[PDB]
Protein backbone atom coordinates (compact mmCIF):
# COMPACT_ATOMS: atom_id res chain seq x y z
CA UNK A 1 0.00 0.00 0.00
CA UNK A 2 1.33 3.55 -0.76
CA UNK A 3 -0.07 6.62 -0.06
CA UNK A 4 1.37 9.43 -2.14
CA UNK A 5 1.36 13.27 -1.55
CA UNK A 6 1.62 16.74 -2.76
CA UNK A 7 -0.41 19.54 -3.57
CA UNK A 8 1.03 23.71 -3.65
CA UNK A 9 3.60 24.75 -0.15
CA UNK A 10 4.59 28.27 -0.98
CA UNK A 11 1.87 30.16 -0.63
CA UNK A 12 1.20 33.75 0.70
CA UNK A 13 -1.14 34.84 3.72
CA UNK A 14 -4.96 34.97 2.79
CA UNK A 15 -5.09 32.53 -0.40
CA UNK A 16 -6.44 28.77 -0.26
CA UNK A 17 -4.51 25.51 -1.04
CA UNK A 18 -5.71 21.93 -2.17
CA UNK A 19 -3.54 19.32 -1.07
CA UNK A 20 -3.39 15.84 -2.59
CA UNK A 21 -2.84 12.23 -1.54
CA UNK A 22 -3.16 9.44 -3.71
CA UNK A 23 -3.60 5.96 -2.84
CA UNK A 24 -2.41 2.92 -4.62
CA UNK A 25 -1.77 -0.49 -3.64
CA UNK A 26 -5.27 -1.41 -2.52
CA UNK A 27 -9.02 -0.90 -2.97
CA UNK A 28 -9.54 2.96 -2.33
CA UNK A 29 -13.04 2.52 -1.60
CA UNK A 30 -12.45 0.09 1.44
CA UNK A 31 -10.37 2.31 4.26
CA UNK A 32 -11.08 6.23 5.33
CA UNK A 33 -8.13 8.92 5.17
CA UNK A 34 -7.33 10.77 7.79
CA UNK A 35 -5.56 14.06 7.52
CA UNK A 36 -3.20 14.90 10.66
CA UNK A 37 -0.96 18.06 11.05
CA UNK A 38 2.37 18.54 12.65
CA UNK A 39 3.81 21.92 13.37
CA UNK A 40 7.38 22.37 13.73
CA UNK A 41 6.80 22.21 17.37
CA UNK A 42 6.77 18.73 17.61
CA UNK A 43 2.96 17.65 18.21
CA UNK A 44 0.64 16.09 15.77
CA UNK A 45 -3.17 17.12 15.16
CA UNK A 46 -6.23 14.88 13.76
CA UNK A 47 -7.91 17.42 11.30
CA UNK A 48 -10.82 14.79 10.38
CA UNK A 49 -11.31 11.79 8.41
CA UNK A 50 -13.15 11.18 4.58
CA UNK A 51 -14.53 7.69 3.65
CA UNK A 52 -14.30 7.31 -0.04
CA UNK A 53 -16.31 4.16 0.34
CA UNK A 54 -19.60 5.84 2.45
CA UNK A 55 -18.84 9.44 1.74
CA UNK A 56 -18.38 9.78 5.55
CA UNK A 57 -16.70 12.77 6.62
CA UNK A 58 -16.13 14.14 10.12
CA UNK A 59 -13.90 16.81 11.03
CA UNK A 60 -12.03 18.47 14.37
CA UNK A 61 -14.29 21.57 15.38
CA UNK A 62 -10.91 23.35 15.34
CA UNK A 63 -10.66 22.78 11.68
CA UNK A 64 -14.41 22.52 10.95
CA UNK A 65 -14.17 25.36 8.41
CA UNK A 66 -11.27 26.17 7.38
CA UNK A 67 -10.96 22.78 6.31
CA UNK A 68 -12.82 20.89 2.89
CA UNK A 69 -12.23 17.36 2.53
CA UNK A 70 -13.45 15.81 -0.86
CA UNK A 71 -12.25 12.83 -2.77
CA UNK A 72 -11.72 11.61 -6.84
CA UNK A 73 -12.89 7.52 -6.77
CA UNK A 74 -11.96 7.46 -10.06
CA UNK A 75 -8.54 8.79 -9.57
CA UNK A 76 -7.99 7.05 -6.12
CA UNK A 77 -7.17 10.34 -4.71
CA UNK A 78 -8.58 12.28 -1.36
CA UNK A 79 -8.08 15.94 -1.07
CA UNK A 80 -7.97 18.68 1.58
CA UNK A 81 -8.33 21.99 1.01
CA UNK A 82 -7.46 24.95 3.25
CA UNK A 83 -8.84 28.54 3.12
CA UNK A 84 -7.78 31.65 5.05
CA UNK A 85 -4.07 30.65 4.78
CA UNK A 86 -2.26 32.07 7.85
CA UNK A 87 1.73 31.98 9.30
CA UNK A 88 -0.37 29.33 11.97
CA UNK A 89 -1.17 26.68 9.05
CA UNK A 90 2.64 26.55 8.14
CA UNK A 91 2.90 22.64 8.84
CA UNK A 92 3.48 19.39 7.45
CA UNK A 93 0.47 17.55 6.91
CA UNK A 94 0.17 13.64 6.40
CA UNK A 95 -2.94 11.64 5.55
CA UNK A 96 -3.06 8.34 6.37
CA UNK A 97 -5.09 5.09 6.19
CA UNK A 98 -7.29 3.81 8.61
CA UNK A 99 -7.77 0.19 9.24
CA UNK A 100 -10.59 -1.64 11.44
CA UNK A 101 -9.02 -4.43 14.03
CA UNK A 102 -11.50 -5.32 16.37
CA UNK A 103 -13.45 -2.20 18.06
CA UNK A 104 -11.64 0.63 16.39
CA UNK A 105 -9.15 1.73 14.05
CA UNK A 106 -5.52 1.82 13.05
CA UNK A 107 -3.90 4.74 11.09
CA UNK A 108 -1.70 2.31 9.26
CA UNK A 109 0.00 3.71 6.43
CA UNK A 110 0.94 6.84 6.31
CA UNK A 111 1.69 9.26 3.31
CA UNK A 112 5.06 11.39 3.24
CA UNK A 113 3.28 14.52 4.19
CA UNK A 114 3.40 17.30 2.10
CA UNK A 115 4.99 20.91 3.96
CA UNK A 116 3.17 23.92 3.79
CA UNK A 117 4.72 26.97 4.06
CA UNK A 118 2.84 30.74 4.43
CA UNK A 119 5.24 33.69 3.66
CA UNK A 120 5.84 36.63 2.13
CA UNK A 121 9.29 35.58 0.30
CA UNK A 122 9.93 35.52 -2.74
CA UNK A 123 12.87 32.73 -4.74
CA UNK A 124 15.82 34.18 -3.41
CA UNK A 125 19.85 32.57 -4.40
CA UNK A 126 22.01 32.88 -1.00
CA UNK A 127 25.07 34.42 -0.78
CA UNK A 128 28.33 32.35 0.16
CA UNK A 129 30.87 33.69 2.43
CA UNK A 130 33.80 32.16 3.21
CA UNK A 131 35.00 32.27 6.32
CA UNK A 132 38.64 31.72 6.95
CA UNK A 133 40.32 31.26 10.92
CA UNK A 134 41.18 34.71 12.15
CA UNK A 135 43.34 36.85 13.84
CA UNK A 136 45.16 34.80 16.24
CA UNK A 137 46.70 30.99 15.59
CA UNK A 138 43.02 29.36 15.53
CA UNK A 139 43.80 25.50 16.32
CA UNK A 140 46.39 23.81 16.33
CA UNK A 141 46.51 20.14 14.83
CA UNK A 142 43.25 20.95 12.88
CA UNK A 143 41.93 23.92 11.41
CA UNK A 144 38.44 24.52 11.16
CA UNK A 145 37.04 26.26 8.07
CA UNK A 146 33.40 27.52 7.28
CA UNK A 147 31.15 28.68 4.67
CA UNK A 148 28.18 31.04 5.66
CA UNK A 149 25.01 30.94 3.49
CA UNK A 150 22.93 34.04 3.86
CA UNK A 151 19.43 34.76 2.90
CA UNK A 152 17.95 32.24 0.43
CA UNK A 153 14.65 31.24 -0.27
CA UNK A 154 12.60 28.67 -0.11
CA UNK A 155 14.72 25.59 0.84
CA UNK A 156 16.58 23.64 0.84
CA UNK A 157 20.41 24.39 -0.37
CA UNK A 158 22.82 21.40 -0.86
CA UNK A 159 26.57 22.00 0.79
CA UNK A 160 29.09 20.49 -0.42
CA UNK A 161 32.99 20.85 0.48
CA UNK A 162 35.54 20.11 -2.47
CA UNK A 163 32.93 18.40 -4.62
CA UNK A 164 32.43 15.80 -1.71
CA UNK A 165 36.04 14.35 -1.69
CA UNK A 166 35.81 15.92 1.63
CA UNK A 167 32.81 14.84 3.62
CA UNK A 168 34.71 13.88 7.06
CA UNK A 169 34.85 16.77 9.62
CA UNK A 170 32.16 18.47 7.92
CA UNK A 171 29.01 19.67 9.88
CA UNK A 172 26.13 21.71 8.13
CA UNK A 173 23.48 23.28 10.33
CA UNK A 174 19.70 23.23 10.02
CA UNK A 175 18.91 26.24 8.17
CA UNK A 176 17.26 29.10 10.24
CA UNK A 177 14.53 31.37 9.01
CA UNK A 178 15.63 34.68 10.12
CA UNK A 179 13.81 37.51 8.21
CA UNK A 180 11.48 35.72 6.10
CA UNK A 181 14.74 34.01 4.81
CA UNK A 182 16.92 31.37 5.51
CA UNK A 183 20.68 31.40 6.66
CA UNK A 184 22.88 28.52 7.39
CA UNK A 185 25.88 27.48 7.71
CA UNK A 186 28.84 24.51 7.60
CA UNK A 187 32.20 24.01 9.45
CA UNK A 188 34.76 21.59 8.19
CA UNK A 189 38.07 20.45 10.25
CA UNK A 190 41.42 19.62 8.04
CA UNK A 191 44.58 18.79 9.23
CA UNK A 192 47.23 21.89 9.23
CA UNK A 193 48.88 20.33 6.78
CA UNK A 194 46.04 20.95 4.01
CA UNK A 195 44.97 24.55 4.04
CA UNK A 196 46.07 26.85 2.67
CA UNK A 197 48.71 24.60 0.57
CA UNK A 198 45.81 22.57 -0.68
CA UNK A 199 42.85 23.87 -1.62
CA UNK A 200 39.06 23.81 0.45
CA UNK A 201 36.35 25.11 -1.39
CA UNK A 202 32.53 24.85 -0.48
CA UNK A 203 30.12 24.25 -3.17
CA UNK A 204 26.66 24.98 -2.55
CA UNK A 205 23.74 24.73 -4.91
CA UNK A 206 20.10 26.20 -4.60
CA UNK A 207 17.80 24.16 -6.91
CA UNK A 208 14.99 26.57 -6.56
CA UNK A 209 17.14 29.50 -8.27
CA UNK A 210 19.14 27.05 -10.30
CA UNK A 211 21.81 28.56 -8.78
CA UNK A 212 25.63 27.30 -8.00
CA UNK A 213 28.44 29.23 -5.61
CA UNK A 214 31.82 27.66 -5.37
CA UNK A 215 34.01 29.77 -2.94
CA UNK A 216 37.38 28.82 -2.04
CA UNK A 217 38.53 29.42 1.36
CA UNK A 218 41.86 31.44 1.09
CA UNK A 219 43.69 33.25 4.21
CA UNK A 220 42.88 36.17 5.61
CA UNK B 1 -11.18 15.81 24.10
CA UNK B 2 -9.47 12.69 25.72
CA UNK B 3 -5.93 13.93 26.29
CA UNK B 4 -2.94 11.97 26.30
CA UNK B 5 0.15 12.76 28.11
CA UNK B 6 3.50 10.91 27.42
CA UNK B 7 5.25 10.96 30.87
CA UNK B 8 8.99 11.12 29.75
CA UNK B 9 9.21 14.46 26.96
CA UNK B 10 12.87 13.30 26.09
CA UNK B 11 15.03 10.07 27.18
CA UNK B 12 18.09 9.26 27.40
CA UNK B 13 19.32 5.27 26.96
CA UNK B 14 22.43 3.59 26.12
CA UNK B 15 22.16 1.00 23.88
CA UNK B 16 20.98 -2.32 24.77
CA UNK B 17 18.65 -0.66 27.68
CA UNK B 18 15.59 -1.89 28.26
CA UNK B 19 13.85 1.23 27.07
CA UNK B 20 10.28 2.09 28.57
CA UNK B 21 7.91 4.62 27.47
CA UNK B 22 4.34 5.74 29.40
CA UNK B 23 1.36 7.30 28.21
CA UNK B 24 -1.59 8.52 30.44
CA UNK B 25 -5.33 9.18 29.03
CA UNK B 26 -7.49 11.59 30.54
CA UNK B 27 -10.48 8.91 31.01
CA UNK B 28 -10.55 4.99 30.17
CA UNK B 29 -9.82 4.38 26.73
CA UNK B 30 -10.41 0.75 26.70
CA UNK B 31 -7.26 -0.36 24.88
CA UNK B 32 -8.27 1.50 21.94
CA UNK B 33 -4.05 2.75 22.07
CA UNK B 34 -1.60 2.87 19.15
CA UNK B 35 1.70 3.86 18.79
CA UNK B 36 3.38 5.62 16.28
CA UNK B 37 7.03 5.93 15.36
CA UNK B 38 8.92 8.98 13.98
CA UNK B 39 11.83 8.54 12.75
CA UNK B 40 14.64 11.40 12.38
CA UNK B 41 13.75 12.09 8.92
CA UNK B 42 9.81 12.88 9.27
CA UNK B 43 8.64 9.88 8.21
CA UNK B 44 6.16 7.70 10.99
CA UNK B 45 4.99 3.88 10.87
CA UNK B 46 2.74 2.34 12.94
CA UNK B 47 4.49 0.72 15.83
CA UNK B 48 1.65 -1.08 17.60
CA UNK B 49 -2.20 -1.47 17.85
CA UNK B 50 -5.13 -2.14 20.16
CA UNK B 51 -2.89 -1.60 23.17
CA UNK B 52 -0.37 -4.80 22.31
CA UNK B 53 -1.08 -5.94 18.93
CA UNK B 54 2.68 -5.92 16.83
CA UNK B 55 2.29 -4.20 13.29
CA UNK B 56 3.25 -6.58 10.75
CA UNK B 57 6.82 -5.69 9.80
CA UNK B 58 8.07 -4.26 13.12
CA UNK B 59 11.12 -5.30 15.40
CA UNK B 60 10.48 -7.73 18.31
CA UNK B 61 11.68 -6.15 20.43
CA UNK B 62 8.76 -3.45 21.12
CA UNK B 63 5.90 -4.32 22.68
CA UNK B 64 3.19 -2.39 24.61
CA UNK B 65 0.84 -3.13 27.54
CA UNK B 66 -1.80 -1.21 30.10
CA UNK B 67 -4.84 -0.62 30.65
CA UNK B 68 -7.93 2.10 31.69
CA UNK B 69 -5.71 5.17 31.46
CA UNK B 70 -1.93 3.83 31.66
CA UNK B 71 -0.20 2.14 28.72
CA UNK B 72 3.76 1.86 27.95
CA UNK B 73 5.84 0.71 25.10
CA UNK B 74 9.07 -1.24 25.58
CA UNK B 75 12.25 -1.85 23.79
CA UNK B 76 13.41 -4.63 25.31
CA UNK B 77 17.11 -3.58 23.42
CA UNK B 78 18.12 -0.14 22.37
CA UNK B 79 19.09 -0.35 18.86
CA UNK B 80 20.76 2.89 17.29
CA UNK B 81 18.05 2.64 14.42
CA UNK B 82 15.64 3.00 17.38
CA UNK B 83 16.66 6.66 17.87
CA UNK B 84 12.88 8.66 17.29
CA UNK B 85 10.35 10.26 18.83
CA UNK B 86 7.24 7.97 19.75
CA UNK B 87 3.20 8.93 19.87
CA UNK B 88 1.02 7.52 21.68
CA UNK B 89 -3.00 8.02 20.07
CA UNK B 90 -6.76 7.43 21.30
CA UNK B 91 -9.12 5.31 19.41
CA UNK B 92 -11.69 5.61 21.85
CA UNK B 93 -13.60 8.99 20.60
CA UNK B 94 -13.76 11.48 18.42
CA UNK B 95 -11.58 14.07 18.24
CA UNK B 96 -8.89 11.56 17.64
CA UNK B 97 -5.98 12.46 19.88
CA UNK B 98 -2.18 12.21 20.40
CA UNK B 99 0.30 12.32 22.88
CA UNK B 100 2.87 15.06 22.98
CA UNK B 101 5.75 12.67 21.77
CA UNK B 102 8.81 11.52 23.35
CA UNK B 103 11.95 11.43 22.00
CA UNK B 104 15.24 9.23 22.58
CA UNK B 105 19.18 10.42 22.47
CA UNK B 106 21.79 7.33 22.98
CA UNK B 107 23.69 8.48 26.60
CA UNK B 108 27.27 8.82 26.13
CA UNK B 109 29.98 10.14 28.61
CA UNK B 110 30.28 13.84 28.85
CA UNK B 111 32.60 16.33 25.96
CA UNK B 112 33.62 19.52 25.60
CA UNK B 113 32.82 21.21 22.73
CA UNK B 114 35.66 22.73 20.13
CA UNK B 115 34.52 26.28 19.99
CA UNK B 116 36.02 28.39 16.82
CA UNK B 117 35.55 32.02 16.05
CA UNK B 118 35.35 33.50 12.60
CA UNK B 119 35.29 37.33 11.57
CA UNK B 120 32.99 38.35 9.17
CA UNK B 121 34.94 37.86 5.28
CA UNK B 122 35.52 40.62 3.12
CA UNK B 123 32.90 39.74 0.65
CA UNK B 124 30.45 40.08 3.17
CA UNK B 125 31.76 43.69 4.12
CA UNK B 126 31.46 44.95 1.07
CA UNK B 127 27.58 44.68 1.10
CA UNK B 128 27.70 46.92 4.05
CA UNK B 129 26.81 43.78 6.57
CA UNK B 130 28.64 41.89 9.02
CA UNK B 131 28.50 38.14 10.59
CA UNK B 132 30.78 36.84 13.00
CA UNK B 133 29.85 33.18 13.59
CA UNK B 134 31.03 30.88 15.96
CA UNK B 135 31.12 26.87 15.53
CA UNK B 136 30.81 24.78 19.11
CA UNK B 137 31.33 21.35 17.48
CA UNK B 138 30.98 17.62 19.32
CA UNK B 139 30.14 18.09 22.67
CA UNK B 140 27.86 16.05 25.15
CA UNK B 141 25.07 17.35 26.57
CA UNK B 142 23.28 18.45 24.02
CA UNK B 143 22.42 21.99 26.58
CA UNK B 144 25.03 24.28 26.17
CA UNK B 145 24.82 28.29 26.67
CA UNK B 146 26.08 30.84 24.70
CA UNK B 147 26.57 34.23 25.35
CA UNK B 148 28.08 37.29 23.15
CA UNK B 149 30.43 40.09 24.01
CA UNK B 150 31.33 42.95 22.11
CA UNK B 151 34.10 45.13 24.16
CA UNK B 152 32.45 43.35 27.47
CA UNK B 153 28.39 44.08 26.84
CA UNK B 154 26.83 41.30 26.29
CA UNK B 155 24.53 39.78 22.77
CA UNK B 156 21.12 39.45 23.17
CA UNK B 157 20.14 40.97 19.83
CA UNK B 158 21.29 39.38 15.79
CA UNK B 159 21.92 36.38 17.19
CA UNK B 160 20.74 33.44 15.54
CA UNK B 161 21.64 29.39 16.69
CA UNK B 162 21.11 26.28 15.26
CA UNK B 163 21.57 23.13 16.53
CA UNK B 164 22.34 19.45 14.87
CA UNK B 165 20.76 16.10 15.50
CA UNK B 166 23.17 13.82 17.27
CA UNK B 167 25.46 12.33 15.34
CA UNK B 168 24.74 8.68 14.58
CA UNK B 169 28.83 7.59 15.03
CA UNK B 170 29.62 9.70 17.92
CA UNK B 171 26.60 10.78 19.56
CA UNK B 172 27.77 14.39 19.99
CA UNK B 173 25.63 17.39 19.17
CA UNK B 174 27.23 20.60 17.33
CA UNK B 175 25.93 24.41 17.28
CA UNK B 176 26.49 27.37 15.32
CA UNK B 177 26.08 30.90 16.53
CA UNK B 178 26.16 33.90 14.87
CA UNK B 179 25.91 37.37 15.49
CA UNK B 180 24.54 39.81 12.84
CA UNK B 181 25.69 43.59 13.03
CA UNK B 182 25.70 46.70 10.13
CA UNK B 183 29.22 47.12 8.55
CA UNK B 184 29.09 50.47 10.15
CA UNK B 185 28.55 49.22 13.78
CA UNK B 186 30.83 46.37 13.31
CA UNK B 187 33.66 48.69 12.74
CA UNK B 188 33.22 50.85 16.06
CA UNK B 189 33.98 47.97 18.63
CA UNK B 190 37.62 45.65 18.66
CA UNK B 191 36.99 42.95 20.30
CA UNK B 192 34.04 39.78 19.92
CA UNK B 193 34.15 37.01 22.05
CA UNK B 194 31.86 33.63 21.63
CA UNK B 195 31.44 32.16 25.46
CA UNK B 196 30.50 29.24 26.26
CA UNK B 197 28.99 27.27 29.50
CA UNK B 198 28.62 23.83 29.40
CA UNK B 199 28.47 20.74 31.90
CA UNK B 200 31.97 19.61 31.11
CA UNK B 201 33.46 23.15 33.23
CA UNK B 202 32.81 25.67 35.69
CA UNK B 203 34.35 28.28 33.94
CA UNK B 204 33.21 29.11 30.12
CA UNK B 205 35.03 28.39 26.91
CA UNK B 206 36.07 31.69 25.74
CA UNK B 207 36.93 32.31 21.79
CA UNK B 208 37.80 35.66 20.79
CA UNK B 209 39.44 37.57 17.83
CA UNK B 210 40.05 41.46 17.67
CA UNK B 211 39.77 43.60 14.47
CA UNK B 212 42.91 45.09 14.38
CA UNK B 213 44.84 42.27 15.12
CA UNK B 214 45.77 41.83 11.14
CA UNK B 215 47.91 38.80 11.26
Amino acid sequence: VQLQQSGVELVRAGSSVKMSCKASGYTFTSNGINWVKQRPGQGLEWIGYNNPGNGYITYNEKFKGKTTLTVDKSSNTAYMQLRSLTSEDSAVYFCARSEYYGGSYKFDYWGQGTTLTVSSAGTTPPSVYPLAPGSAAQTNSMVTLGCLVKGYFPEPVTVTWNSGSLSSGVHTFPAVLQSDLYTLSSSVTVPSSPRPSETVTCNVAHPASSTKVDKKIVPR
Amino acid sequence: DIQMTQIPSSLSASLGDRVSISCRASQDINNFLNWYQQKPDGTIKLLIYFTSRSQSGVPSRFSGSGSGTDYSLTISNLEQEDIATYFCQQGNALPRTFGGGTKLEIKRADAAPTVSIFPPSSEQLTSGGASVVCFLNNFYPKDINVKWKIDGSERQNGVLNSWTDQDSKDSTYSMSSTLTLTKDEYERHNSYTCEATHKTSTSPIVKSFNRNECA
